[PDB]
């Protein structure tokens, strides 16, 4: 799932599912 | 930023994860 | 969509939506 | 934090945008 375009609501989750307990910043 | 290379250009793990706190 | 309990991807959501083009911060 | 504002409790507009950069 990480491995293409990845925008908007779609990149948030992505980070969601990559960083998982850590959380993440999203800096559009 | 995240926008440029995960969006305009295909992303990648290695980049994401420096975006994880 | 705000004003309930809201968990996981539905907060990572919810912050998407409400932040726009500022991003945020998820920090669990 | 916000999983103790937002989730195990009623969220708010108020406390989301406490988040937002």
């Amino acid at each position: 799932f990480v491995n293409q375009h990845l925008c908007g609501s779609h990149l948030v989750e992505a980070l969601y599912l990559v960083c998982g307990e850590r959380g993440f910043f999203y800096t559009p | 930023g995240i926008v440029e290379q995960c969006c305009t250009s295909i992303c990648s793990l290695y980049q994401l994860e420096n975006y994880c706190n």
